[PDB]
């Protein structure tokens, strides 16, 4: 297993998942319209679901809402994965409550070292949570030897174990309230000298506000 | 049959979470595997129609 732990149901409110018949990735709500999540996880067709905890069961606080518009990152590379972000735009806005709530777009980017939670139903049933520090640029490039851009952070740990896995493409890093990363890439999954790599939302603040505002 | 064919599926760097179909030779025939949503190598289709008809 990649190592997390299940979340305790509904603690993690802007938490969504991505479904065209059956979870394909995971994306944070920003605000009661739009969801952030990563460009690979683009398809034409994509139905978002809120307060969700056993995405195989009706469980009574769920909300499904079709995506109206879906907008990548316009410099996003296919190949290399740099800029990695993808909005999402709902078909009409959701109930905001205690198990769908907004997470915080950053102040600013958060330094090395700071703790941050990582979740998903990635390794699907229960939603998975990983506490899991943001590390030095330095660490992640010599894990990556020239594939890693200023536009990704990695968060982990250099002794594997623990890792965000396939099924959490898009969704959130959280650390002290605010979105600092996107679930991305790696080599495999909670391997030594491989931990994940992220889109760092820092850079992409004000074109998402941008965007928003303009769509 | 072509040489990609044989090769086994890869799943790839990304972390989606997308039902492939790849071509299976010990199988003799198409399943399902995740693929992680890029970097997609050959031996990986959409559909199991045409993983047969491309390494049938
Ligand atoms: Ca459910």
């Amino acid at each position: 297993d990649k190592g997390g732990y299940t979340c305790q149901e509904n603690s993690v409110p802007y938490q969504v998942s991505l479904n065209s018949g059956y979870h394909f990735c995971g994306g944070s709500l920003i605000n009661d319209q739009w969801v952030v999540s990563a460009a690979h996880c683009y398809k034409s067709r994509i139905q978002v679901r809120l307060g969700e905890h056993n995405i195989n069961v009706l469980e009574g606080n769920e909300q499904f809402v079709n995506a109206a518009k879906i907008i990548k990152h316009p410099n996003f590379d296919r190949k290399t994965l740099n800029n990695d972000i993808m909005l999402i735009k709902l078909s009409s806005p959701v109930k905001l409550n205690a198990r769908v709530a907004t997470v915080a777009l950053p102040s600013s980017c958060a330094p090395a070292g700071t703790q941050c939670l990582i979740s998903g139903w990635g390794n699907p049933d229960l939603l998975q949570c990983l506490d899991a520090p943001l590390l030095p640029q330095a660490d992640c490039e010599a894990s990556y030897p020239g594939k890693i851009t200023d536009n990704m952070v990695c968060v982990g740990f250099l002794e594997g174990g623990k890792d965000s896995c396939q099924g959490d493409s898009g969704g959130p890093v959280v650390c002290n309230g605010e979105l600092q990363g996107i679930v991305s890439w790696g080599y495999g999954c909670a391997l030594p000298d491989n931990p994940g790599v992220y889109t760092k939302v820092c850079n992409y603040v004000d074109w998402i506000q941008d965007t928003i505002a303009a769509n | 049959r072509p040489d990609f064919c044989l090769e086994p599926p890869y799943t790839g760097p990304c972390k989606a979470r997308i039902i492939r179909y790849f071509y299976n030779a010990k199988a003799g025939l198409c399943q399902t595997f995740v693929y992680g949503g890029c970097r997609a190598k050959r031996n990986n289709f959409k559909s199991a129609e045409d993983c047969m008809r491309t390494c049938g």
